[PDB]
């Protein structure tokens, strides 16, 4: 896009547009995705809207900010709460694919696992938490090889991935957590719509306790996300909800099946009809350490 | 008791937004009550002619939360006073921060006990005010410094009552919906334009009494015009007799030395952490909305509050800004809040519950910079810079925006809007007519500072009045006519009222050589077509696609000679030719006048 | 009267450099004279116990140049006073800028400081020191400064600092034990906030009350002189303290601060910068420099944040700085002026007639930044940043520099010098001795702040005394012992006195892998050889070229067991080998200990 008259290469800008126009004309069901780390607008927008004509754009903003927040020690995550929450002001500017890629695990940048702070259990917890947020956050999902076990070293192409790590519990567990995350994504239509209608804020000001609650909805369907970014478990935590009635937790990052502490809400979580976070009802939940809770109303 | 034991509990919380009624000077029939916030003072006294200016005769008695109160029998309206606060070894004379009226002793300021009694004549207006609903209606703001607008004789400003009837007519003739008033709150240096404030609760004396301003709003309201006030919660005036180190210590200031140094204002920023500061600031917001029925508040330099320039951002200010807006709209559902933030802080105009700052409007400074930057350049130069023009719409829907041309753009060697425009006098006049034509077409609400409507050559001078001698000259009269016509079209056609992405459609953006852009504004069925010729070469047989066929009308012609153009017009009812152009089923083959804008509506 | 026609003439000129002779409070056995400068005041009066604090008892009389004077019978030493100044409508109590002593009447930790009538009479016994004292000629003499905060240094009891007298004997004893030539005291001028460390000054002419009376401080300086130690004062002409009764808006208007509204905005301080344009400000400030050198027998003045003065370019500040230095050395030829300038402003240490600022010394912050940055790295990585260490010598001769380690560098999370160094405790102490070794070998005078000499763990906390309890542990007494021996070497061997380019020779800099440096320090026949190993790996059979052959002795080894080291070295005599190395005729084959410096002398 930029050679650096103007800095823009219009040759390239017309080439990119005529590229996308030709592809979608000859193959109407193909997909073109672009990685652009400048903030060039309307990358994912149609050429007739003056866009470049890609269908998808990698959300490099989301990843950089998100990764930067995850890297910081939880004691400090208090002071960067605005970094995590503000990612969604930009989550709808393009059709976005949240992306974790080879580029983030090379040249001393470190494995996603290595990127995570704390002791070994905490690294798996933080890494499990991130993936939970990547799937809950609006946008499609991309994950590079080896991140699904949380492999230790940066991606080395001259060799094989660390498959031996699949025997140790923490790593076979992150793989299990991703498998179920993809299953939830595939089955629940509340996650298919990455538009603003598809996302609602529940609460964002628990900045001392570093807790974040948001909702992903399509029509009747609701999915509730509560994120504990600190190793402190939180008890008797109330979270506002749109509808009352029985709620069940469909996913708990801290479940033992994933290698977690094993706290969570086992029995039916029934809504309490007291207003919370500006919502008619609320759930009083237990938030496990460094864990993501996904909840569905019962049908 | 003047003060309830509950009122103090509200003060400790920072939840008294009616603090004005408790604080300041309040006359009764036998004397007046005085109430001042001075927590770190050992003694507080009121001195005035009503007690021979002696500190001992009337000393206020402390209640809860460093709040001082006392009654002075014989203190009367129109009396001047001052508070003498003693912080241990030292004493100092202070102004009332909650003074509802300040008049200079020199006549070149002393707090005056005042009554704000006024009976209103705008009941009908208030019921109809749009507020948040205004987003779907037209807002066209005329920005004014009352001292600079019109003069009775050189160096003599118009009073509040006097300016009303001349100003209301001028604003009505041009079809503006609101006037935005540069800060009316009492300020010592007139050359500050009002932005360094001493009496947040006092309207400036130069134009009259509190009642004089209340009537000005009364009249403007009756005549169907809205009044927006510029508000300065970001900082406070330097002069000492004022808010500086009020109780003898930091009070409105940051207590900590590290926070107090700041860019632009140092040790003059409000400490939003303090509950008392939040009472003072938020009460003032409602005070203007309540006792003067103002329709809107425009907050300037929002970036200076948000940042400190551990977190670089100042949360104390960020939550204050949010709770400011939260209070305004709960107490006044039809109020209007505008923010000027020269950063991409997201969701300035977004609701607090979505993590926004909660303003209704944000100044589109990006648009202003881009637009002015584009047209400063030569038309031969413009084709290279054409993308700057078209890309304005990539950012046109991020916030609820008002396209803004402000007084600041017409000062400090930046040149009048006229002065910025390129070429000969005819081409300069065309370029400004094009600028405003395009600005009314661009999505977003509209604000214009005085003098842009008659293209005045001179940069805005507060010590002078705008060059009305220019209204006589033809090009300037034509620019005035062009602005009035755009406002009339704005007032009537609902397609321009809806500034959402729904309301705009691109027709063509790729005529990069001849610097032409065609776009569409739609609401439901209604359509308006905009063709912009940004280069002096006129074009004939220029084709522009259209969604709809049939008779098309030329609603406005920037080059119609009534505005001072070559008078080149289509001068016909266009009929859509059913041959496709611009990916549209039909097309219009039109004549584009030099440096002109055509607005086309289906018949 | 009190003011002669010559006195008013000089003040208007900006030439009254002894103005304390007439300004402030001057006691007489019957009564005290008061003289205060407040040109924009309509009335000024002296208030005190001596007149029942009644403002109308003694209204000073307006003389010329805005100067006020009056005599009060019964005003006696130790009486507290305040000036009551009336600016039109408003009045305020203000402190004396020329106060010779200030005191809290309250005794409270947070309190107003009140000006007190004071007699400065004192008979000095520092005859020998001042007759043999050498200022500008110290360029060719060893200067080793111990930087001190008097309250923080040692505590007589927990939370209780030593008096000017009480500290005298302990401080002089300590400095002599470690061999420093001068002590630099952080600003002792009266300051409201103890946490400011003295950089927020209210009473420029008054020593701070916390440590005693004026005569106590004069005694301290006197005592230190008899003990052969010099006293350098930190002086703050860049900005004054923000306290409401202080220099801020003295006459009710701008006086010490810039009259102009715009050039008041300042990033470092703002509003509180001195207006060097005014002759009165120039009088007040330049007289104060001379005041301390005269009445307190001070040997030197060090000005901080000079970059804040030079830029806003502030010609008036620079001409003030130039006339400051010119005037100082005119009245005191053996005084010393030191500047810290955080820009690369050229010729700080250069004479005015060469277009320089006129200081004798400049803090070498370039050296400080680089060295600490280099040593923060682990020895494994220093290999890759070798140029950071060596390139300091490209900049070591631009000015007369004092290599500086200061309180600024060991506070606000920058970490203690001990904390900054990498590895285990043995390695941190080894590295700290190497940094001290290199700082003493490197060209330039030396400054070390309290607590660095034993390598205190904790950051400097002004509310506490240094962690002297650490002196029990082996590493910390050793570093202190190493510093003593470095200083003994500095004072006796003249090869280190000449910091000119003639005084330094490179022997080798290309050992990047092993991170070793050899350089030479020479004056005429005298030679000193420096070999430095910045990695914990010892190197044996290391050859180092030398100019002269023959027997060489190792005079200092940072790794000696007495210093807390492993104890490796080159035992006794070393004989140069007549074979060429490093482009030199002879060489020594040495054993380089871990993280150690060897200093070698020909025999």
């Amino acid at each position: 896009l930029y050679r650096d008259g103007g800095r823009e290469n219009l040759e390239a800008i017309d080439f990119i547009k005529k590229f996308n126009e030709t592809v979608y004309l000859h193959f109407p069901e193909a997909i073109t995705i672009a990685e652009e780390s400048t903030a060039w607008p309307g990358v994912s927008a149609p050429t007739y809207n003056n866009g470049l004509g890609f269908l998808y754009k990698w959300n490099m903003g989301w990843m950089h900010d998100t990764l930067d927040y995850m890297r910081r020690d939880p004691v400090h995550r208090k002071y960067h709460h605005d970094t995590l929450t503000f990612s969604l002001w930009y989550a709808f500017s393009e059709h976005y694919i949240l992306p974790l890629s080879h580029d983030e695990v090379v040249h001393g940048k470190g494995s996603l696992w290595t990127k995570m702070p704390g002791d070994d259990w905490q690294k798996a917890a933080n890494l499990r938490l991130l993936y939970g947020h990547m799937w809950g956050h609006p946008g499609k999902k991309l994950l590079f090889m080896g991140g699904e076990f949380g492999q230790h070293h940066e991606w080395n192409h001259d060799t094989q991935l660390e498959w031996h790590l699949l025997d140790q519990p923490y790593h076979r567990g992150i793989q299990a957590w991703v498998r179920d995350l993809n299953h939830l994504y595939r089955t629940h239509p509340a996650l298919w719509h990455d538009g603003p209608e598809g996302f609602e804020w529940i609460d964002f000001n628990d900045r001392d306790q570093s807790v974040i609650c948001y909702l992903r909805k399509h029509t009747d369907r609701l999915l509730l996300f509560v994120l504990n970014f600190t190793p402190v478990p939180r008890e008797h935590y109330r979270v506002g909800v749109p509808i009352g009635g029985p709620w069940r937790e469909v996913l708990n990052s801290d479940a033992v099946a994933y290698g977690g502490s094993g706290m969570g809400n086992f029995g039916r979580v029934e809504a309490v009809p007291e207003s919370w976070h500006g919502r008619p009802f609320h759930l009083e939940l237990t938030l496990p350490p460094l864990a993501i809770l996904i909840l569905e109303p019962e049908s | 008791s003047w003060l309830t034991e509950e009122d103090i509990r509200r003060w400790e919380s920072g939840t008294f937004y009616d603090s004005y009624r408790k604080l300041g000077a309040h006359p009764d029939e036998e004397g007046t009550w005085f109430c001042v916030w001075a927590p770190h003072a050992d003694a507080v006294s009121v001195l005035g002619a009503f007690n021979n200016w002696d500190p001992e005769a009337h000393q206020l008695e402390r209640y809860g939360a460093g709040l001082w109160a006392g009654y002075v029998p014989g203190a009367l309206p129109g009396h001047a006073y001052k508070y003498r606060i003693r912080h241990g070894f030292y004493q100092a004379d202070k102004t009332d921060p909650y003074a509802f009226a300040m008049e200079p002793p020199t006549g070149s300021l002393a707090s005056i006990i005042t009554r704000l009694d006024y009976t209103w004549h705008d009941d009908a207006w208030m019921q109809r005010r749009k507020g948040p609903a205004s987003l779907y209606e037209p807002v066209s703001i005329y920005e004014v410094h009352l001292g600079s607008w019109r003069h009775k004789q050189p160096g003599v400003s118009f009073s509040y009552r006097e300016i009303a009837e001349p100003l209301a007519d001028y604003v009505q003739d041009l079809g503006f919906t609101h006037v935005e008033l540069l800060p009316i709150m009492e300020h010592p240096y007139y050359g500050s334009w009002g932005y360094q404030v001493v009496g947040y609760y006092a309207p400036t004396f130069r134009y009259g009494t509190p009642q004089d301003l209340m009537y000005l709003i009364d009249y403007l309201h009756q005549r169907g015009i809205g009044v927006i006030l510029d508000w300065v919660p970001s900082h406070f005036a330097a002069d000492p007799q004022g808010l500086v180190y009020f109780d003898g210590t930091t009070l409105f200031e940051y207590d900590d030395p590290r926070m107090r140094h700041h860019p632009d204002w140092g040790t003059y920023v409000f400490d939003y952490n303090k509950p008392g500061v939040r009472n003072f600031l938020i009460s003032n917001a409602l005070f203007w909305l309540d006792y003067y029925h103002v329709d809107g508040l425009r907050v300037d330099a929002v970036a200076s509050m948000l940042y400190r320039d551990g977190g670089r951002e100042n949360l104390e200010a960020i939550d204050f800004i949010k709770k400011f807006n939260e209070t305004v709209y709960l107490h006044f559902p039809e109020a209007i809040t505008i923010a000027e933030e020269s950063t991409a802080w997201p969701g300035v105009s977004a609701p607090t519950y979505n993590n926004g700052l909660g303003f209704l409007y944000k100044w589109n400074m990006g648009w202003m910079h881009d637009t002015l930057d584009y047209m400063r350049r030569d038309p031969v130069h413009r084709k290279y810079h054409h993308d700057t023009l078209t890309f304005s719409l990539w950012y046109a829907f991020s916030e609820h925006y008002i396209l803004p041309l402000s007084h600041d753009e017409v000062v400090h060697g930046k040149g009048s809007l006229w002065t910025k425009m390129p070429g000969d006098d005819w081409q300069k006049a065309a370029n400004l007519r094009l600028l405003y034509g395009h600005m009314w077409g661009h999505p977003g609400k509209k604000l214009l500072f005085m003098g842009g409507e008659f293209g005045q050559h001179h940069e805005w001078n507060h010590d002078t009045q705008l060059e009305w001698h220019l209204l006589d000259q033809p090009y300037h009269r034509g620019i005035q006519a062009w602005v009035r016509d755009l406002n009339h079209l704005y007032r009537t056609h609902p397609a321009l009222w809806h500034d959402g992405p729904e309301g705009f459609e691109w027709i063509d953006f790729n005529d990069r050589d001849q610097s032409v852009i065609c776009y569409l504004r739609k609401h439901t069925d209604r359509l308006l077509l905009f063709v912009l010729n940004f280069t002096p070469v006129p074009r004939e047989h220029y084709r522009v696609g259209v969604p709809i066929g049939g008779p098309w009308r030329e609603v406005l012609n920037s080059d119609a000679v009534a505005y001072g153009g070559s008078g080149m017009g289509n001068f016909g009812r266009v009929e859509a030719v059913p041959e496709s152009w611009h990916g549209r089923p039909f097309h219009l083959e039109l004549t584009l006048p030099p440096l002109a804008i055509l607005i086309l509506e289906p018949e």
